[PDB]
C-alpha cells in the first residue's frame, strides 16, 4: 500500500493533496466497495469500505481526506505459560494457580456423502488470550505437561475502531481529524496520512493500538524459546506468563490497558510531503526522519528500505525538483494522477545496466555445463526502458529474472542511514554466475509460457471482462514497482492473469484536493464494484483503469444530479 | 419507525446514499453492497458465524482469500466461534454509541431486504441466489465481521493454530 | 483402471482377447511410456513402463498379453509400540527391551533468499518398519513416553517385482505366465489379468505380496486404538507390537516372511471372461463369484460395487447376449475397440429418468426459499441419451448434478449379493427436495462456467495442443463412466480441461489378440510420448485419441521396417 | 560397458529398441525415455534421492502428482533418504539377476548420454536443459526409483507422516 500527503509548499495551491493507494484483495469480503454516505446534519463522506462494514475507512469529506497503509508495528505477542503439575489446563502466575477458561464447541460438518456430522473440540483461553498451537512452528513448542503458549492481540479488547472512522467521516478539519485519532487511539494495524482544507501541512501518524513493553521486559521477560524467534518474528514480545511483571504496561495517557500512550507513538506534519510504502515510520519524510520511538514500531535507521519505499520517496523528490519528466515542479492533481501510474521499476532503473555489463558479454554462456544462448535476452533488456507499461517489451523477462536473483551478498555498497534511497547498491561481480543462472531460468520460463521475450507487457499482464483481455500495467513491489499489479499466477500458466485471486494490488485509488470550489476527487476501483459477472458494474471501472482514465466522482448534490448516468430510487421498510 | 434511504447511482454505478438518520444510512448501504456483491458477502457471513463446514464441507478451504488466509473450513469455524464469541460481541456492542448500533441494525435490515429480492427472482447473482447459505443475517452477525476486521494484525494469522490448541492426552 | 480378459467362448476364435485400460497420471514420473524391447534370443516385448523403469509392466509378447488394476487388498499394517519408561526410543517385545534404529539425516534446503541452509532431523526404524506420526490422524496417537507407532509395508522387503515383469516379458505361454506369478509372488499392489495365444481360458489373479494375519490375530492382537479406526482403514491390521504372536505369519507356500501363501490368494480361469474395475476379486466373473479368501483382500459380497464396476460387467454381459447395439454376440477386436470407448454413463442410464420424473413436474421450483427455473435443465437432460460423447449435450450438467446428490438413503432397493449389478437401485421419492437442491446448484455452476446447459461435451471436455483445443469424450468413474476422462479442474475455471494434472484417466490402452498370423495390438497413449511441447510426439497421439483413431502398433520386424514413418539409428558408447 | 542399441521409431514416435543383450537394451530404452521426457525424469531423480529442497526449495510442493502425492519437498526428501536408504538399495540390488543389474547399468548410461546431448545444445527440453538438476545419474539412482514404485500401496501414502515421526520432546 502507498499513500502520499502533500502540503501547500509542494502543491503551490491553497490546499494540500492526498493520494490513497491501498494494495488489497481483488476478491473476497475484505475487498473495498466505493460509495458515498449523505446523512442529513451528520455527515457527507465518500470513499471505500470493506464489504460488510457500514462506515467509510478510506475516503474524504468536504474538509479532510485520508488513506491507510499496513504498519510494521507489531499488534500481538506470545506468552509462555508454566503449567500446574497434574493439570495441563491450569497455569501459574507468581506461584498462584489459574484455571484456563474452557469452551466445548460443536461444529456441524457436511461429509462428502451429503450427510452432516458433528465435530467437537474443547478450546481454552488464558487471561492473556487464546491458547495457541506453535507445534508446527517448532515441535519443541508443543503443549505439554510443563509449558503451553497463548497469543495476545491488543485489538481483542479494542472496540473504538468503527467509532474512530465514523468521527473522521464527520470531521470538519484536519485538526479535528488529528484530535479524534488521539482521543480514540483505535486504529488497529495501519498507518494514517491525511490532508485538510485550509491547512498548509500534511499529516502522518502510526497512532493506534500497539502492545506496550519496556526495554527491561524485552531483556528479562523473553524466555529461552522466545529468543529463538527473535529472527522470524522480530519485535514480537515473547514473554514469560508466570510473572506479572512481564504483563504489558499501561501509560498515563493510554486509552487501552497494555497499549502505548499517545505521546510515545510517532506522528509528523510537513508543508512539503509525508509518505509510507509499508516500511517503518522512519521515513515519513526523507528530509525529516523520525527516531526514538518504541522498537515495536519497527527499525528507524538500522534496516534497509524496500525497493518500493525507495521508489516511492524518489518519485516525490524528483517531482519537487522537476526532474521526473513531468511539467513543472509541483504535486498537482493532474501530475500526481500520472506519476502514480508511471510504472517505474526501481530494480531495473538502478541495477539493470550493472547486470547486463557483468553477464551479457560474452552472450554465449556455459550454465550448469550447458550451452545457453542469451543474446536475445540481453538485446531485449538493453532496449527496454525500465518501465512496466502496456507497450513495454521485455518487462516480464526482468520480472522472471529479478525474482530469482539471490540477495545474499548481492550488493557491495551497504545500507547507510545517510542514504536510505540509494543504498544498498552496487551489483557484486562475484554474483556473476548466480545471475546467469537466474537469467537462464528466466528465459526458459518465458519460453514455457508461449510469450516472446519482447512481448508487450499488456499481453502478459491482463484482466478478462466480457470475454476480452483488457491490457494492464504495473507489477510487483518486490521489483521496485510503485504501480502494483501483482498476479499470483505463474507466467507458464497463461501469463500474469488478474482474473483469479491476485496478490495485494491496486484497488481503490483516490487523488483528493480541496480547491476554492470544494473537494475534488478522482478515483479508480480496479476490479469494479460488482462480483456478479452479469452485472453492468463488473467491468466498467476496470475498462477505464486499463485505459488509465480516472473518474471524477460526483460529490455535491448538483454534481450527483447532473451526472450523465444519474438514476435515483428510494428504498423503505418498517424498522 | 421505518428505514428510508434514497439511492443515487452515477457512472461506474457508484452509489450515493442519502438518508435522514444513521439507521437509514446503514439500510441503504447494506442494500447496495448486497445488490452488487451478494455471493461474496453471503459466503463471508458463513465464515464469521463459523457455519462454513455445514454447507461447504469441513475439509474444503475458504473460497476467498482474505486477511484470514485460506485455512480449512473446520479450523476456521472453530477459530471464529472461539475468538469471536458471543461475549466478545457483547463487549464490542456495549462500547458503541447509539448511532452506530442503529446504523448496523439498518445495515442488516438493508442486506436482508436484498436477500428477499434475490430469492424472489431476477437474473442477478445466479451463482448463489438459490443456495441455502444465502439467508438473512442479524446485527450481531455484522458486528462479528467488524470485530473480525480488527484481528488482521494478530489472531487472524494464527487461525489454524488457535483452532488446534489442545492439551496433552 | 479397467481390464477385460476374453476367452475363446467369448471371442469365438482360437485365442482370447485382452483389454488393458489403466487410469493413470497424464504427467509426472509415474506416467506410462510406450515402447518395444527386442533382446536377441531373450525377449521381444511391447507395451508400457513408468518413466524410469527399464522393463515392460503392461503389454504383450508373441504368446501372452496382460494388464493391471489397483487392488483393494491392503499392503500395509500398523504396529502399536510399547515404549520403555525413560527411553522412548526403545520398545518392549515380549518383555525384553529393543532399541530403535536411529538415523540422523541432514537435508540441504534452499531458502527463499537464495541461500542453502541445512535442516537435520533424527528419524527411526523398528523391526517392523519406520516410525510413523499418526497424530494428524488423531491427537491421541501422538508418540508418547509410553506408546509410539510404526508402519510396515510388505513391499518393503519385496525385491522380486521387476524380476517378475522381466520373466513375463520373456514368457512363452499363459501357463508360464501363471507359473511365474505363483513362483515369484512379487506383484506389489495391483491385480493381474492375462490372455494367451492358443489358450482357451483367460486368467485373473490378485496374486502378489499381501500381509498375512489370522482371524485369531484380528481378535487378540488388535489394540484399543486399533479398534477405534477399523472403519477408517477397514481390514488394515492395527496390531500390538509388544507380543511376537502379533507379528505377521508365514505359510508353508509363502515366498516372503509375513506374506500370504500362494494357495490362499484368489485367482480364476474362464473361457468366457474375466474383468476388474478396482473392486475386490469377488466379481472377477459375475457368473462365478469368488468367496472364502481372507478379509485383507476386501469384501466378497458384503459391500456394494461401484457404478463403474457395474458398468463394466454390464457391458460384457450385454455384448455376449448380443444386446448392446453392436454386431454379433462375440468380443471381437473391432467391437471391443468401440465398446470400450462407448461413453456410457451408468448413473444416467439407470437413475436419470427417475430423477426427472420426480423433480421436473413442475420444473418451476422453490429451493431454499428461492424461486428456481429448472425448465431448461429438465429439457436438456431428457433429450440427452446418457452418453458422454463429443456430440453429447448436457452430460456436464449431469456430472455437476450427480456429484452433489446425497447418497444417504437415496435408494429404496438396497444392495443384494445375489443381484450386485442391478442393486442398489430405486430413487427414493423422499429425496426429491434434496435432488432439487443438488440440481439447482449444478445449473448455477454451469452458468458461471460460460457454457450453456446444452453445450456439446467436446467443448467442455478438451485438451490443448498447439493452441488448438482437441475435443474429448468420457468422464469420471464416480458418475459411472467406463471411458475415463476425469479433469481435476472445476468447470467454473474454463471447463473440464485436461491440460493440467487430471485425475486418473485413460492413459495407455491396448486391445490385444492372437490371430494365426500373429499378435495384433491396437493402442492409445492419450497424452502422447513427449512432455516437451516443441516435440513432434507431444500431441500426435493425442489428436488421434480425440478423433478416436486407434493405432495398429508394429510388432514384427517386417511391420516395424514397413511402417510409413520408419526411421532407424543406432547408439553406442564404450 | 560397450553398449550398442538400434532405435527404430514408427508412427507416433513409438520406439522399438533392438539390442544383442540386456545391458544394451537398457541403454537404448533409457536414452529414448530421456529424449522424450527429460524434464519430468530429471525432476523425478531429485525426488528419489531426496535432493529436491537443494534446488527447488524445501517449502515448495512436488511439481508433479504421483503415487507419492504432492507433499513438501523437505518432507519428501526426509522420507526418501530414510525409507530408501543405501541399505534398502543394497538389498534390492543383492537379490537381482545378473541381467537386470546389467540392464539398469545400461539404462543409467543411456539416460546420461542424452543428458550430454541436451547440455551440448539444441532446442529440445528448453524448459529445463540449462538447469542444475538436469544431471547424470547412477544405476543406484534408478534402483531408488524402482524401489519407490513398490511402496505406492503403503509407505508412499504416509510420506510426510514418516518424515515427521519424532520422539516426544
Ligand atoms: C495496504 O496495506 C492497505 C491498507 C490495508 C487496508 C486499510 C483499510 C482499513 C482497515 C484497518
Ligand atoms: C488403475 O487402477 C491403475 C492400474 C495401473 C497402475 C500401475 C500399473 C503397473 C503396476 C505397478
Amino acid at each position: 500500500s502507498n499513500m502520499y500527503g502533500f502540503g501547500t509548499a509542494a502543491t503551490g495551491e491553497g490546499s494540500g493533496l492526498l493520494f490513497g493507494n491501498p494494495h488489497w484483495y481483488w476478491k473476497g469480503p475484505d475487498r473495498f466497495y466505493q460509495a458515498q454516505l449523505t446523512i442529513d446534519g451528520e455527515a457527507n463522506v465518500s470513499g471505500v469500505s470493506f464489504l460488510g462494514l457500514p462506515v467509510i475507512q478510506i475516503g474524504f469529506n468536504d474538509s479532510v481526506a485520508w488513506s491507510h497503509t499496513v504498519s510494521t508495528a507489531r499488534r500481538f505477542g506470545f506468552f509462555q505459560l508454566s503449567l500446574v503439575p497434574g493439570d495441563p489446563t491450569s497455569y501459574l502466575v507468581d506461584g498462584v494457580p489459574v484455571k484456563m477458561k474452557p469452551a466445548t464447541i460443536t461444529v456441524p460438518s457436511r461429509n462428502a456423502d451429503g450427510s452432516v456430522s458433528d465435530v467437537t473440540r474443547t478450546l481454552y483461553h488464558s487471561e492473556f488470550g487464546p491458547l495457541v498451537n506453535l507445534a508446527g512452528l517448532n515441535p519443541a513448542l508443543a503443549w505439554s505437561q510443563q509449558t503451553a503458549f497463548a497469543i495476545r492481540d491488543i485489538n481483542g479488547e479494542n472496540f473504538r475502531t468503527l467509532r474512530t472512522w465514523m468521527r473522521w467521516n464527520q470531521a470538519k478539519s484536519l485538526d479535528e481529524f488529528i484530535a479524534i485519532q488521539k482521543e480514540e487511539a483505535g486504529i488497529p494495524w495501519v498507518n494514517t496520512v491525511a490532508v485538510g482544507r485550509g491547512d498548509a501541512k500534511a499529516w502522518y501518524a502510526d497512532i493506534g493500538v500497539v502492545p506496550n513493553v519496556s526495554p527491561a521486559q524485552l531483556a528479562r521477560c523473553t524466555t529461552p524459546f522466545g529468543k529463538a524467534f527473535a529472527q522470524a518474528l522480530p519485535n514480537v514480545p515473547f514473554f514469560d506468563g508466570s510473572r506479572s511483571e512481564c504483563d504489558w504496561l499501561t501509560d498515563a495517557d493510554s486509552v487501552q490497558p497494555g497499549a502505548i500512550g499517545v505521546s510515545r507513538m510517532p506522528s509528523l506534519q510537513r508543508d512539503d510531503y509525508v509518505g509510507n510504502m509499508n516500511d517503518s515510520y522512519w521515513l515519513a519524510n526523507v528530509h525529516a526522519p523520525l527516531t526514538g520511538y518504541p522498537a515495536i514500531f519497527g527499525p528507524a535507521g538500522t534496516s534497509a528500505q524496500t525497493l518500493r519505499t525507495r521508489m516511492g520517496h524518489t518519485m516525490v523528490l524528483e517531482r519537487l525538483a522537476g526532474t521526473d519528466g513531468y511539467p513543472g515542479n509541483k504535486a498537482t492533481p493532474a501530475v500526481v494522477r500520472e506519476m502514480v501510474l508511471g510504472n517505474r521499476v526501481f530494480s531495473a532503473e538502478r541495477f539493470k545496466d550493472e547486470v547486463l555489463d557483468l553477464i551479457c558479454t560474452p552472450a554465449q554462456w556455459t550454465v550448469n555445463g550447458a550451452a545457453v544462448d542469451a543474446a536475445q535476452a540481453c538485446a531485449v533488456l538493453a532496449a527496454w526502458d525500465n518501465r512496466g507499461r502496456k507497450d513495454s517489451r521485455g518487462a516480464h523477462l526482468w520480472d522472471e529474472f529479478w525474482s530469482r536473483v539471490p540477495t545474499a551478498s548481492l550488493f557491495t555498497v551497504p545500507f547507510s542511514a545517510a542514504d536510505p534511497l540509494n543504498t544498498p547498491r552496487g551489483i557484486n561481480a562475484a554474483a556473476a554466475d548466480a545471475l546467469r543462472q537466474a537469467m537462464a531460468t528466466a528465459v526458459a520460463r518465458v519460453g514455457q509460457s508461449g510469450y516472446a521475450l519482447d512481448a508487450p507487457r499488456g499481453e502478459v499482464l491482463y484482466v478478462t471482462r466480457g470475454g476480452t483481455r483488457l491490457p494492464l500495467y504495473g507489477g510487483c513491489g518486490a521489483m521496485g514497482y510503485f504501480t502494483i499489479t501483482c498476479s499470483e499466477n505463474d507466467i507458464t500458466q497463461g501469463g500474469y492473469s488478474m482474473d483469479g485471486q491476485p496478490n495485494a494490488s491496486n484497488s481503490y485509488m483516490q487523488v483528493v484536493s480541496f480547491p476554492a470550489s470544494g473537494v475534488q476527487a478522482h478515483t479508480f476501483l480496479t476490479y469494479s464494484l460488482s462480483d456478479d459477472p452479469a452485472s453492468p458494474h463488473h467491468g466498467d471501472y476496470t475498462k477505464a483503469y486499463s485505459a488509465g482514465q480516472w473518474l471524477r466522482v460526483p460529490f455535491t448534490e448538483a454534481e450527483i444530479t447532473g451526472n450523465a448516468d444519474y438514476r435515483t430510487a428510494t428504498v423503505k421498510e418498517l424498522e | 419507525s421505518t428505514y428510508s434511504a434514497e439511492i443515487r447511482r452515477t457512472t461506474m454505478g457508484v452509489p450515493h446514499i442519502k438518508a435522514g438518520n444513521w439507521g437509514s444510512a446503514g439500510y441503504g448501504f447494506g442494500y447496495v453492497q448486497a445488490q452488487d456483491n451478494l455471493c461474496t458477502m453471503a459466503d463471508s457471513f458463513l465464515t464469521y458465524r463459523g457455519e462454513r463446514s455445514r454447507h461447504l464441507g469441513g475439509s474444503a478451504q475458504l473460497v476467498y482469500n482474505s486477511t484470514l488466509g485460506r485455512p480449512r473450513n473446520i479450523d476456521s469455524d472453530f477459530f471464529h466461534r472461539h475468538v469471536i464469541s458471543d461475549e466478545a460481541v457483547d463487549r464490542t456492542m456495549a462500547a458503541q454509541p447509539a448511532k452506530l448500533l442503529q446504523m448496523v441494525e439498518g445495515f442488516a435490515a438493508g442486506y436482508n431486504r436484498y436477500v428477499r429480492e434475490a430469492k424472489a427472482g431476477g437474473s442477478a447473482h445466479a451463482a448463489c441466489r438459490s443456495e441455502a447459505w444465502v439467508q438473512p443475517i442479524t446485527a450481531r452477525d455484522v458486528w462479528r465481521r467488524i470485530y473480525a476486521a480488527n484481528l488482521a494484525g494478530g489472531y487472524s494469522n494464527f487461525a489454524e493454530a488457535i483452532a488446534n490448541a489442545q492439551p496433552p492426552q
